[PDB]
């Protein structure tokens, strides 16, 4: 409580530049953790196509797959437009 | 195709340049004009003599860092793909030891030149 | 056939290497090495590892500014060698030219299997690919999955690192 | 050169697979226990000579430390050893059950049909 | 010699680097996809002494388009044989491999 | 549309050569008119050389080094 | 194999015999070691880029992260020798024999 | 240097070696390999002289090209077939250039110049962690690519390392050199039967190693390096060189101790694989390390050597310093004979 | 080792589409909204087949409906589009961004005289589904037959009959 703030008043003191650097290194640990857009960063990255989709040979069995693009199957990139 | 005559071109302008340097202007060589130079007198060894290095610990202390470089460059690329928490742990990790590296060598004066 | 680019890249190559393994003075040793490490970038490129090439010639800049600095101090003489100033160095020269002049000749020349195997030559561009897709590199893609798939590369380097830091340390120590 | 540690169904670092327990495990008086003991035994007295103690009667508790971890030790590696000797023979009579042509019975003639020479010692 | 600690926690510390036709990064295929997945799929199993002999044919043809020296080698007796019969003149190229011929996309 | 104009060019391509290798190699005794080298019968992703084995320098550099060199 | 191979597979060779053949100074045969480990570099990456081994890419830079570490091994071990000597010529290591 | 960095080096080296054991990519066995010599090279550099850094220099060089020819068989093998994987080698130059780099990581002749100067040049603790530890992974890796090794080759440089350590051993007294030239015959041993049976290679390799921590931890406590100050040791501990001479017995391979075990093992194992005449100079060549050990315990046990007066005083001293493992090596390394069979655990 | 069977260079002949890369990227959004089916099961086709040879038909439809759609576009109208695709034409990298004026005047076109609608942001890239009456391949790889395995580990563990066999060792 007292001893920390006294050594970190000396540091602030002597070595600013450590203090600093030590500083965000640990923001730079700590804060992704905490952050509610790293899964959008996740999804954002999921979601540009960088191959070809190859389509897949209809059996009648896939009430979820789209047989066009427009169709209201598949993922929807809705969200990503307001972000 | 292009990168290598702009190679030849520059190099060539440079070589030019030396040979108009070279047999352009009026030349008097003697020995006392092309005698090594110590601000008035003859220097009494050789410049050929062991030059001690008293920041050669850093020195070798470069080689290691310089390979951090190059492991750590593909980042733009890396940050790319699609598991970001793998990714970021391994690039953290990576500067975490880089870090402790370098201050392991500041604690036990490595980074103090010979005296 | 196709101007045979790559192979004057690589016999400059290993004339540089000859250069430096005829052992003059390490000022001149440092310089052909660089000069290998050069040319290597170009072969590299020309295959198309952009970036593989252009890190390898800096790495080999870096290390050979160290060199030369260490070459000043703990290796120098009172006349430094050149290729020319000793029969020795000019002897494993030379051999060493007219030795890759002689393993030239038997390859373009006819086909024989010197050491490993045999081939003719005809040029590095037959066996190429012709592969027509992609908005990437795959260099690039395959270089940057050292940090999602090869995480127990990174771990091992990473502490071969810091452990090579500490090496030195101790070693230098004396005492 | 490696003969047992590519076979099927080998898990790697187990020293004693699921199956070794179908064998009869040594018994506790088994004479290569009772010299394993024997082992701890002498390891026990060098180690009160080296130390400079009485030899025979130096550390009590020490010795049948000794004696205890040998025979302990001991036990596992006989049963490791019965089993890898029990996987040795099943493969060879499976190998020779599947392969009749390689392994043929011929009929054995008596010794009244079968002409050995003579050599006489003289 | 070899502790197979992958194989008994289930790792994959380093195997999947091992083969070329193994989920590369972006579903980037090797050129030699194809003749490795057979190789490999016919010597699974049995063993590498019986693997040398009944997947022979397999591992011939990943070595060919591996290295393409058979390949080579055709090649260089048509060319060959080309430009032996036009040093004689008995042979002409047609115009589509002398530079005047018609471009599709 | 890329796909199937990539696949027509190669097809195209191969099928020249094959004629003029047929012309060429008449006189060779046992040698048979495209014939493979592979076991499989397998269609087989053609390479460069056989692509672009009996053409010009140029076409030859534009297909191999064009892409590279391009700055 | 194309004559590319066989110039990188000569230049590993002449590196090596550099390094067999001992002149004087241990920095050259430092550097014949560099140059190994650079003829290596080179051919593994044509042998990647040729076959589009995508993950193998990132095999090369590894093999130099090592390369660095034998070079600083090497460099320390010269500065030592050095020290004891003045010099960095190998005829003065020979307290030991066989 | 300190002990917290000298476990972290003792650490690196011990996880350098189980990364070559574990590992399935060619890639990670030369990395383990590197590893394991970068933290090698501080440790038998610990106390500083001139003769250290020279061991130090010469183990660097010869190890470093040890590993460039490892990595270019490993490329050869990469181009010849595209596999990373360590099950057996797809070109015959690949395996020679293969074979002859580990033998120059494991000494083997005619590679086996630098181990009597290493050993020499550095402490008892490097030698004994240099003459144990760094034997497995160049035999682990030698034993997963068996059934890929030219015969010949292997069984030449088995033979000469049994010869030259025979010859070398003869005429030394240094300890270091002695143990060093053991070394090598033991290890020619060991790679005589690796194509015909790695579980042989694995029983001699566990047998030398337990015989040869016997005998460093023996030359550590009573603090000799030359034979005229061994000759001193039974003025002060006779104990510890009369089990100093029945461990030397047993490195001769004398019956019924557990030196014989290994040889014996190997020589019916290559019999059952037609191969007689060379077991039989095998044995024959292995006299003469059975003579300079004799030499050995003759100087230093059988007979008492004159000592001096100081001696007196180091009688009224102890050891401060105990060794918890010499007794159970001890044992291990001579009454072990009779448990023959349990190397069918080791398969 | 057998011989290579090529189509006839009257097989290959089709009527081929000869617009620049920046009519076809002006293009590209109702061009996939349009002629998806085809598209579709021709790379179906490819991408099961692994042959090119196996899809010739499919290709020559996939060149005949990307014809159909020009055809319609210029029988409409032609100058919004040409605007557009010229000022596509203008950049060097071809940016949609720097074009959103003609791009809003081609639409407008195609929305009103023929009710085409651009997809959204993230539609071109799903995976769909395609029916077909071609018979899915057997063997496209050319597979040999599989080597039959080592027969297999079986029956119950017995102990070493008279022990180890070693010598003189009884146990
Ligand atoms: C307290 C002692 C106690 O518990 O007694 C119970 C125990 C009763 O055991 P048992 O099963 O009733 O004895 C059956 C018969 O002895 C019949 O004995 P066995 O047929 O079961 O023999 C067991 C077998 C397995 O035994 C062994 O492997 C080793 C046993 C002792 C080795 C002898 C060397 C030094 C002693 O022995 C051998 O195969 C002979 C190998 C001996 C040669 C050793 C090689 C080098 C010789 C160097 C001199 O007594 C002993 O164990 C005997 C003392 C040992
Ligand atoms: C094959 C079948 C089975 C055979 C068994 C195997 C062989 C025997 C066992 C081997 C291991 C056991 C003993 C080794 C550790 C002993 C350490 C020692 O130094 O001894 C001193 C110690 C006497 O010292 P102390 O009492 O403290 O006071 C005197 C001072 O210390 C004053 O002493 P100091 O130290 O001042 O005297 C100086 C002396 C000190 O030097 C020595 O004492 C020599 C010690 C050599 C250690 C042995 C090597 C390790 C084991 C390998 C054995 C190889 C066997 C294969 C054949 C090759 C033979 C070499 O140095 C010299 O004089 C230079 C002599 C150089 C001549 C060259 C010969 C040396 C090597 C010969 C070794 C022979 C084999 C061991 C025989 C037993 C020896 C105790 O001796 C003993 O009392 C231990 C003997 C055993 C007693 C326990 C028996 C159990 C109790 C009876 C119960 C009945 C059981 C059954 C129950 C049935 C129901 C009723
Ligand atoms: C099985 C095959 C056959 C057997 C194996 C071969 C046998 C050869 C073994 C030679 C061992 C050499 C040795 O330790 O000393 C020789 C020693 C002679 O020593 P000495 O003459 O008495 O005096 C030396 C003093 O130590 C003078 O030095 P000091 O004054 O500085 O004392 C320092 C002392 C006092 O120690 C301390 O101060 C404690 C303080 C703790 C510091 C905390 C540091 C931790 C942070 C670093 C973390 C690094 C992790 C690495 C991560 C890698 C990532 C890739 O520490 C030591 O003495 C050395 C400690 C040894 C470390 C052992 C730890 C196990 C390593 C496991 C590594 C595997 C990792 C996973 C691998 C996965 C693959 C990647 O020999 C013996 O005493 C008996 C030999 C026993 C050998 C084993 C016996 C048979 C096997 C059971
Ligand atoms: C900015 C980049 C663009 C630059 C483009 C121009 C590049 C110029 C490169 C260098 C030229 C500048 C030098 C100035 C004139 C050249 C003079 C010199 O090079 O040649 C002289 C020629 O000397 C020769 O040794 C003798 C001439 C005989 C040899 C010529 C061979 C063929 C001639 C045979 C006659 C038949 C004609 C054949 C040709 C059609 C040697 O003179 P020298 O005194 O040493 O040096 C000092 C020169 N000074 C006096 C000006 C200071
Ligand atoms: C048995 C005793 C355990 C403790 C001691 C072990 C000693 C060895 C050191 C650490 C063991 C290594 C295990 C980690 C192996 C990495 C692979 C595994 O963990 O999965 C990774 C999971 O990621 C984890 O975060 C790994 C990071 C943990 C390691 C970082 C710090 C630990 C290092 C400690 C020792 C290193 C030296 C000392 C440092 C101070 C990545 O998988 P994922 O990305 O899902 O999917 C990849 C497949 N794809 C590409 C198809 C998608
Ligand atoms: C001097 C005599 C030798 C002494 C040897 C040291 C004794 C102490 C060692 C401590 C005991 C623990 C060792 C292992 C226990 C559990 C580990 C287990 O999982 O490992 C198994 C393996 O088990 C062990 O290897 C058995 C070790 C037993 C060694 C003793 C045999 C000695 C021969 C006869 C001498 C008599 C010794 C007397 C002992 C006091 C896995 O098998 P696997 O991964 O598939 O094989 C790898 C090698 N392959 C594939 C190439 C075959
Ligand atoms: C990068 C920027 C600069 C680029 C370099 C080009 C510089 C252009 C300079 C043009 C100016 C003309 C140069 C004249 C100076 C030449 C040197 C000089 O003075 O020599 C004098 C010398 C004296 O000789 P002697 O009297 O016989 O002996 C007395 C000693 N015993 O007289 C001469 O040699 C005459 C030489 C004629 C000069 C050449 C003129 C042609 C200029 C071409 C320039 C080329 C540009 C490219
Ligand atoms: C959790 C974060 C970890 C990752 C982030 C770090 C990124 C990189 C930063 C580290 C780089 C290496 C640091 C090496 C430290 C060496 C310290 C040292 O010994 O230097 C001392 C100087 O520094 C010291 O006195 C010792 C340490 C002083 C404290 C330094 C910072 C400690 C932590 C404070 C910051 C805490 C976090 C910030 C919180 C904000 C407050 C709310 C000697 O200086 P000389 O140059 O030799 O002096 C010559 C002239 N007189």
């Amino acid at each position: 409580a007292g001893r920390i703030a006294s050594f970190l008043k000396n540091a602030w003191a002597k070595e600013p530049v450590l203090v600093a650097s030590f500083a965000i290194g640990g923001l730079a640990i700590i804060l992704p953790s905490l952050s509610p857009y790293t899964n959008y960063a996740i999804r954002i990255n999921r979601a540009t196509p960088y191959n070809y989709p190859v389509p897949l040979r209809d059996d009648g069995n896939m009430p979820d797959v789209p047989s066009h693009p427009q169709d209201p199957q598949g993922p929807s990139l809705e969200w990503l437009k307001n972000l | 195709m292009n990168i290598m005559l702009t190679l030849l071109t520059n190099v060539t302008l440079a070589s030019l340049l030396v040979l108009i340097a070279f047999w352009l202007p009026q030349l008097n060589a003697y020995s006392e004009k092309t005698s090594p130079y110590e601000c008035g007198f003859d220097p009494m060894g050789s410049a050929r003599l062991p030059f001690s290095m008293k920041f050669f610990l850093v020195a070798i202390t470069f080689l290691l860092f310089d390979l951090e470089i190059a492991l750590l460059l593909p980042l733009p690329w890396a940050s790319q793909t699609n598991n970001l928490k793998t990714m970021l742990t391994m690039a953290l990790f990576l500067l975490i030891l880089l870090a402790a590296s370098l201050a392991y060598e500041w604690t036990q004066k490595g980074l103090e030149w010979a005296e | 056939m196709t101007m045979y680019i790559a192979f004057i890249l690589s016999t400059i190559f290993v004339i540089g290497f000859v250069g430096f393994s005829s052992k003059p003075s390490p000022i001149y040793g440092g310089l052909g090495l660089i000069v290998s490490g050069g040319v290597g970038c170009g072969i590299v490129l020309n295959f198309g590892g952009s970036f593989l090439g252009l890190m390898v010639f800096l790495i080999y800049l870096g290390g050979m500014l160290v060199v030369f600095g260490y070459t000043t101090a703990m290796a120098t003489e009172m006349y430094p060698e050149v290729w020319v100033s000793n029969k020795t160095v000019f002897g494993a020269f030379v051999s060493g030219l007219m030795m890759e002049f002689c393993m030239v000749y038997y390859a373009l020349k006819e086909e024989e299997v010197e050491i490993i195997f045999k081939f003719n030559g005809l040029g590095d561009w037959v066996i190429y690919d012709t592969g027509d897709s992609g908005f990437f590199s795959e260099e690039a893609m395959g270089i940057a999955a050292l940090y999602s798939y090869g995480t127990w590369l990174v771990i091992v380097t990473g502490w071969s690192l810091l452990i090579g830091v500490v090496v030195i340390m101790e070693i230098t120590r004396g005492n | 050169m490696t003969m047992m540690s590519g076979r099927p169904g080998r898990v790697p670092l187990q020293f004693l697979p699921n199956e070794a327990r179908s064998l009869p495990p040594p018994k506790l008086t088994d004479p290569r226990l009772v010299y394993m003991g024997f082992l701890g035994y002498c390891s026990g007295l060098i180690d009160n000579a080296i130390r400079r103690r009485p030899v025979v009667s130096a550390g009590l508790h020490r010795q049948l430390l000794y004696v205890t971890s040998f025979v302990f030790f001991g036990y596992y590696l006989l049963k490791r050893q019965d089993y890898m000797y029990a996987l040795r023979d099943h493969d060879m009579f499976a190998y020779v059950k599947s392969h009749p042509e390689d392994f043929p019975e011929k009929d054995k003639k008596t010794y009244g049909e079968i002409l050995e020479e003579f050599h006489p010692v003289r | 010699p070899f502790f197979d600690v992958q194989k008994r926690l289930g790792l994959d510390l380093d195997r999947w680097m091992t083969i070329q036709s193994a989920e590369q990064p972006h579903k980037i295929p090797g050129r030699c996809h194809a003749f490795e997945k057979e190789w490999i799929e016919c010597a699974h199993g049995i063993g590498g002494i019986r693997a040398e002999k009944e997947c022979k044919i397999e591992f011939d043809d990943f070595v060919e388009c591996l290295l393409r020296q058979k390949t080579m080698k055709r090649l260089s007796a048509i060319k060959r044989q080309r430009d032996k019969l036009i040093k004689e003149g008995k042979y002409t190229p047609p115009p589509h491999h002398l530079g005047k011929e018609d471009p599709r996309p | 549309l890329f796909q199937a104009e990539k696949d027509r060019r190669v097809l195209q391509m191969l099928r020249e050569n094959l004629e003029e290798e047929a012309i060429i190699m008449k006189d060779v005794p046992d040698w048979k008119v495209g014939e493979s080298v592979f076991h499989t019968t397998r269609w087989v992703t053609p390479m460069m050389g056989e692509l672009y084995g009996l053409r010009t320098n140029e076409e030859i550099l534009s297909a191999t080094y064009g892409f590279i060199w391009y700055t | 194999m194309p004559l590319v191979y066989m110039n990188i597979i000569m230049a590993f060779a002449i590196a090596l015999a550099g390094l067999l053949m001992y002149r004087s100074h241990l920095m050259s045969s430092l550097l014949c070691l560099e140059g190994m480990m650079l003829s290596l570099f080179i051919m593994s990456t044509l042998i990647i880029l040729n076959t589009h081994f995508t993950l193998a890419n990132m095999m090369p830079i590894i093999l130099l992260v090592f390369a660095a570490c034998e070079a600083a091994l090497g460099l320390s071990l010269l500065v030592m020798v050095s020290n004891t000597y003045g010099t960095d010529y190998v005829q003065n290591l020979n307290l030991l024999q066989c | 240097m300190n002990p917290i960095i000298y476990t972290t080096l003792i650490m690196t080296v011990m996880s350098g070696t189980m990364l070559v054991m574990i590992s399935s990519h060619w890639l990670l066995i030369w990395i383990g390999f590197e590893m394991n010599l970068l933290a090698m090279i501080p440790v038998l550099m610990k106390n500083f002289n001139p003769r250290a850094t020279e061991a130090a220099t010469k183990y660097f060089l010869t190890q470093a090209t040890a590993s460039m020819m490892l990595m270019m068989a490993i490329i050869i093998n990469l181009l010849y077939s595209g596999q990373w994987t360590i099950t057996k080698m797809f070109n015959p130059v690949a395996m020679t250039m293969m074979t002859m780099a580990l033998a120059m990581k494991l000494g083997l002749s005619p590679f086996h110049f630098w181990v009597p100067e290493v050993t020499q040049g550095i402490s008892l603790q490097a030698g004994l962690l240099l003459l144990t530890w760094q034997k497995l992974a160049p035999l682990s890796v030698l034993c997963q690519i068996s059934q890929s090794i030219n015969p010949n080759l292997m069984l030449t440089m088995a033979m000469l390392s049994i010869l030259i350590g025979g010859w070398g051993g003869l005429n030394q007294t240094q300890l270091r050199k002695i143990m060093a030239y053991s070394s090598i015959a033991h290890m020619g041993w060991m790679t005589a039967v690796l194509p015909y049976n790695t579980t042989m290679t694995i029983l001699n390799l566990l047998i030398y190693i337990t015989m040869t921590l016997a005998m460093f931890m023996l030359l550590i406590h009573s603090s000799a390096t030359t034979t005229l100050s061994l000759s001193h040791t039974w003025n002060k501990m006779p104990v510890i060189t009369s089990l100093m001479m029945v461990t030397l017995l047993s490195m001769g391979g004398l019956p019924p101790l557990s030196g014989f075990m290994p040889k014996w093992m190997i020589i019916q194992e290559m019999t059952k694989n037609e191969s007689i005449i060379m077991p039989t100079l095998m044995a024959m060549t292995a006299l003469l390390n059975l003579y300079f050990y004799m030499r050995l315990a003759y100087s230093s046990s059988l007979t008492m050597f004159p000592s001096t007066n100081n001696m007196k005083m180091k009688w009224q001293f102890e050891h401060t310093k105990q060794m918890k493992l010499l007794p159970t090596m001890i044992v291990l390394s001579t009454l072990v004979l009779p448990m023959t069979p349990a190397l069918s655990s080791l398969n | 080792p057998g011989i290579v069977e090529l189509p006839t260079l009257e097989d290959l002949k089709v009527q081929e589409v000869k617009v620049s890369s920046s009519v076809l990227k002006a293009a590209a959004h109702h061009y996939g909204a349009q002629c998806d089916k085809p598209n579709k099961e021709f790379m179906l086709c490819r991408w099961e087949e692994k042959d090119p040879r196996r899809c010739l038909e499919e290709g020559k439809l996939v060149n005949q409906c990307a014809l159909d759609f020009f055809r319609q576009i210029k029988r409409h109208c032609a100058e919004p589009f040409t605007e557009y695709w010229t000022c596509i034409d203008y950049s060097g990298l071809q940016l949609f961004r720097h074009c959103r004026k003609q791009q809003a005047k081609f639409d407008e076109c195609v929305l009103d005289k023929l009710g085409w609608v651009r997809p959204d942001l993230g539609e071109l890239s799903k995976v769909t589904k395609v029916k077909t009456d071609r018979p899915l391949p057997e063997n496209p790889y050319h597979s040999r037959a599989r080597p039959e395995p080592n027969p297999e580990a079986e029956g119950d563990l017995k102990p070493a009959k008279h022990g180890s066999r070693l010598f003189f060792w009884t146990m």
